[PDB]
């Protein structure tokens, strides 16, 4: 069964990558692993793990129990076909092929799925099979195979409303858009937060709340924060259960810049330890800094640099080296003076900065059709 | 008939249907011409 | 290739047969559609 | 209270209109209000971007400037680029596979 | 109907179709509730008990109608009180003649 | 005139149509002004109540 | 050459000297049915994306009937007066032309005018003049009518929920009809006009007096 | 074809740009800010 199956992958992440933190994960992950017939996905996890020398009988009792479930499919397919129902063979392994998917690998779980895809004339089984292929397409991070059945998925919701098959689906596309650094799309798929349910994969709905606020606080601007996430009763009460995130969100909204970094180290470090955010938490807070710098710095023109330590965040030379790499990083549109100790702003009219991305994409497609025109016709 | 792929043919005894059965269809048995032409078929009737 | 119950293209001067006009309708698909039964499935069966 | 916010800002856009720069001490006098909450509130205008401009800390000169920038020309030519890139990606699927 | 039609060699099988019990009123609310834009938390069982077995068509008669409540109050998510507001109206038509 | 029928003979078909043409032509979508209708029968029993 | 569409029926209800100047207030005592038809006709015309967004399948066509003198023509005059979309108003006994084909072309071009023109509103009266029940392929005067009903039967099906072409049909006797016309996908909304007894009745006394 | 004379012998790229900029910089913030609390 694939409904608890993501926590398994997250605890594989919890096992391997925190290197010192490798004891309770190889306890509880084994505690889930040498039961519920799991055989295949942890041989190289045993390689990353310790020896665990006597696993032979442990594998034999479970390939034996697996052999029981396979041999009773072999007890099922022939009474299923003598008196045929709705192809009762594929009706048996249309449900036990997911047992072949958690327990077996993707091959017996894939074929039998594309096999049983042609059985049910209605999408009430088909699209949920597609949901299973999406979920294993996440487990093996099959980033191209998700592209297929996302479209093949979406091709079925137009007939019907199927908002349990679309609002559930948008959770998947939000998790992919936050898997990659596509955050304006990740919050956009995370826009509703109402028809989203107390899920299986974010079994805390409030974890989903934390994720949509963390992506939204970059993804949308104030005209959207000061109406959207500040006036949602559906969003206010669930983080009313949160002290930190409520403070962490409001420290930007209430201009509380000094306590903002305090919670930023904690939230950013939690994002460091979190699975699937671990690729991009650096990308997160490098935007959070320059966003908080730009937000205050587009209010004043003649603000000195020794203002921001005691009021914005302490360390004058820290502000110096942090701003110098952001103007020098080509963003944070201003100009800092040094030996009269004052920071000036400017304004770029949207004619140069807007031009920049245009010449970027033009050079990219120039590279593209350059490369193709070399490739084809020898 | 949808799942076993039988020709689901109900009858209503309407007269718009009648022109496809025949000019008059003095019987109902003229329907069997099309029925054995769609030979795995199911005829359906109302009250 | 000449099928019974099939349209044709026809020249008009000598009524020489010109070309096979594709196909028109089944006499069951036509009236059948005119009826428009609400097609169903197992997946919409409530407890039967 | 919330109507008083919109009335406060209705006056606040009203008196700020006819000029480019002023000191906060005159607009505090001309709305007949303080300078700290007016300074923070003007900062919230240029945080929420409902009004745009800049502020000063040395004496509080609000530099007001506006022009509508050219936007339609560049980005609408820019998304055609990422259409056509995908078109060339489809050209793999009839060109690279085929000949 | 006809007794010659009730000749025992004539008919091969007669199958009875009962009105739904409380469980079979629940699942037609389930299937029929699929295509609607819902709000989280409904307890369809209560609403299935609010109808004491009309048929499989009053299920669709209610649950189609409950969106007219949310639309007439300009919602985009169907809430549970539209359903009990709809059972009060459809079951009034059960109470009419 | 007629009352209506349950569609007996072929003749009444277009005659009922001819009647309903007249009925819609009486007070359907028109300011019927300056034109006065005077009718007569021996039996007012074979008549459409809608007439 | 390809042509812009054309139909020689009521052109398009010329909208200047065409309003039957009937207010909603002129109709007393139809609180349920006037609000209900407002839901059915012009509410999906304007507020289309609530029907789209929730997805509750707004109705294709609508039938209304009952005893005569129950405001059947009158409500069409009021909705026809206060509407905003283009309105098409036909006298439904006119399709029986002497020449053949003028009827079916006369069917299809009206619908093409609703297609070309606007998210528009069809109104048909005296549906019993077309939709009877029995038929006879021995006259031709019946066979033409048979081909009339086939055209409209197809062309109602030839929609895709995208056009807001709403068909309003008003009759007197529901009995003398084919329920194949009343198939869902074609007809889903049926409105009887019962006679008010006292309650809405005194409202008509208030309005008329 | 492909004789090729031998004189010698997403998942990656968004990770590669954040590898470019996010390269060699303190790696372990849980304590840097908590030690700037009292020093700064
Ligand atoms: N508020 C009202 N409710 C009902 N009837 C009214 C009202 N006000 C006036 N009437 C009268 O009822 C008649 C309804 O007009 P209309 O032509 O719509 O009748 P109908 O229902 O179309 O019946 P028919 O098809 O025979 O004309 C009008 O002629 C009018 O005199
Ligand atoms: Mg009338």
């Amino acid at each position: 069964p694939k409904n608890p199956d993501l926590r398994i992958a997250q605890l594989r992440f919890l096992l391997s990558l925190p290197e010192h933190r490798g004891d309770a994960a190889v306890r509880d992950e084994l505690m889930a692993a040498v039961r519920d017939n799991n055989m295949a996905p942890y041989y190289e996890a045993l390689c990353k793990s310790l020896d665990w020398q006597i696993d032979v009988d442990l594998l034999n009792k479970m390939k034996k129990a697996n052999e029981d479930e396979l041999k009773r499919l072999d007890e099922e397919l022939e009474d299923a076909e003598k008196n045929l129902g709705e192809s009762e063979i594929r009706d048996a392994m249309m449900a036990k092929a997911e047992y072949l998917c958690r327990i077996g690998d993707k091959e017996g779980a894939l074929t039998a799925f594309r096999k049983t895809y042609d059985k049910t004339v209605a999408l009430g089984h088909r699209l949920d099979i597609v949901f299973y292929l999406l979920r294993i397409g996440l487990f093996y991070m099959d980033n191209d195979l998700i592209t297929r059945n996302t479209e093949k998925a979406k091709s079925l919701i137009e007939e019907g409303g199927d908002w349990d098959r679309r609002n559930r689906l948008k959770v998947y596309q939000g998790l992919y858009c936050v898997a990659i650094r596509d955050f304006k799309q990740a919050a956009e798929l995370f826009l509703d937060t109402v028809s989203t349910f107390t899920s299986y994969e974010l079994m805390d709905y409030k974890t989903f709340v934390t994720y949509t606020v963390y992506v939204s606080m970059i993804a949308l601007e104030r005209p959207d924060l000061r109406e959207k996430v500040i006036k949602g009763a559906e969003i206010l009460e669930v983080l009313h259960s949160l002290p930190a995130v409520r403070q962490y969100l409001f420290s930007l909204y209430e201009c509380r810049y000094s306590v903002f970094f305090q919670s930023l180290a904690v939230v950013e470090q939690e994002m460091k330890k979190d699975w699937l955010f671990a690729p991009h938490y650096r990308y997160y807070v490098r935007e959070m800094r320059i966003h908080a710098y730009s937000q205050l710095l587009e209010s004043y023109r003649s603000l000195t640099l020794g203002y921001m330590a005691e009021a914005f965040g302490v360390g004058v030379e820290f502000i110096d080296q942090e701003l110098s790499r952001f103007i020098a990083a080509g963003r944070l549109h201003c100009k800092i003076d040094k030996v009269n100790e004052i920071v000036e702003t400017n304004r770029p009219d949207s004619k140069n900065w807007q031009y920049q991305e245009t010449i970027k994409k033009g050079d990219l497609l120039l590279n593209r059709v350059q490369k193709l025109s070399r490739v084809i016709n020898m | 008939a949808h799942h076993t792929d039988c020709t689901f043919i109900r009858v209503s005894g309407s007269e718009l249907v009648q022109k496809f059965i025949g000019e008059g269809a003095r019987m109902v048995r003229e329907l069997f011409v099309m029925a054995r032409e769609h030979a795995p078929s199911i005829i359906f009737m109302d009250e | 290739d000449v099928t019974p119950n099939c349209r044709v293209a026809l020249r008009n001067d000598s009524y020489t047969l010109h070309k096979i006009l594709p196909n028109k309708v089944d006499p069951l698909v036509s009236l059948m559609m005119v009826e428009k039964v609400p097609d169903s499935t197992y997946e919409m069966i409530g407890g039967l | 209270a919330k109507l008083y916010d919109n009335l406060l800002e209705q006056n606040l856009i009203r008196v700020i209109e006819p000029f480019s720069r002023v000191q906060i001490e005159h607009i505090s006098s001309l709305i007949k209000l303080s300078k700290a909450d007016v300074e923070r509130k003007l900062s919230q205008m240029i945080l929420d971007k409902k009004f745009h401009g800049i502020l000063d800390q040395g004496e509080g000169v609000l530099i007001i400037f506006d022009e509508p920038p050219v936007d339609k020309t560049y980005e609408a030519a820019l998304e055609t680029i990422q259409n056509m890139s995908k078109v060339v990606d489809s050209l793999y699927n009839k060109a690279k596979k085929l000949t | 109907l006809d007794s010659a039609l009730l000749r025992p060699g004539r008919i091969d099988r007669k199958i009875e179709f009962p009105p739904p019990n409380e469980e079979a009123r629940l699942d037609i609310l389930k299937i029929h509730s699929r295509k609607m834009n819902l709000t989280r938390g409904i307890n369809l069982r209560k609403i299935a008990e609010l109808m004491p077995g009309a048929s499989g068509a009053e299920v669709k008669g209610v649950c189609t109608e409950a969106g007219m409540y949310a639309l007439r109050e300009r919602r985009v998510h169907v809430t549970q009180e539209d359903f009990e507001m709809a059972v009060a109206k459809v079951m009034q038509k059960d109470s009419e003649k | 005139g007629g009352r209506r029928f349950s569609e007996g003979t072929s003749a009444d078909r277009e005659i009922q149509r001819t009647l309903m043409e007249l009925l819609n032509q009486m007070d359907g979508f028109d300011t019927l002004h300056r034109v006065k209708m005077i009718m007569a029968t021996n039996r007012p029993d074979t008549l459409d109540p809608a007439l | 050459d390809v042509l812009p569409p054309e139909a020689d029926s009521s052109i398009m209800m010329l909208t200047s000297d065409q309003k039957p100047d009937v207010m909603y207030a002129d109709i007393g005592g139809m609180d349920i049915q006037k609000q209900e038809v407002r839901e059915a006709v012009e509410l999906p015309l304007t507020h289309f994306e609530l029907y789209k967004q929730i997805g509750i399948d707004p109705p294709r066509g609508v039938l209304m009937y009952g005893p005569p003198g129950c405001g059947k023509t009158m409500l069409a005059k009021a909705v026809a007066h206060h509407t905003t979309a283009a309105f098409i108003r036909v006298v439904g006994s006119e399709f029986v032309q002497k020449y053949l084909g003028e009827g079916p072309r006369m069917v299809r071009d009206v619908f093409r005018l609703a297609k070309e023109n606007a998210p528009a509103i069809i109104f048909i009266d005296e549906i019993d003049a077309i939709a009877t029940k029995r038929f006879d392929a021995q006259t031709g005067a019946d066979r033409e009518v048979q081909r009339i009903l086939l055209e409209l039967l197809n062309q109602m099906d030839g929609f895709d929920q995208n056009v807001n072409v709403k068909v309003i049909m008003a009759t007197n006797r529901a009995d003398t009809l084919d329920p194949a016309l009343l198939r869902p996908g074609r007809l889903d909304r049926k409105i009887e006009f019962p006679l008010p007894d006292r309650r809405q009745k005194r409202l008509i006394f208030s309005t008329i007096t | 074809m492909s004789e090729k004379k031998q004189p010698v012998d997403e998942d990656n790229w968004d990770d590669d740009n954040v590898e470019d900029d996010f390269s060699n910089q303190l790696r372990a913030e849980l304590e840097k800010h908590g030690y700037k609390m009292e020093t700064s």
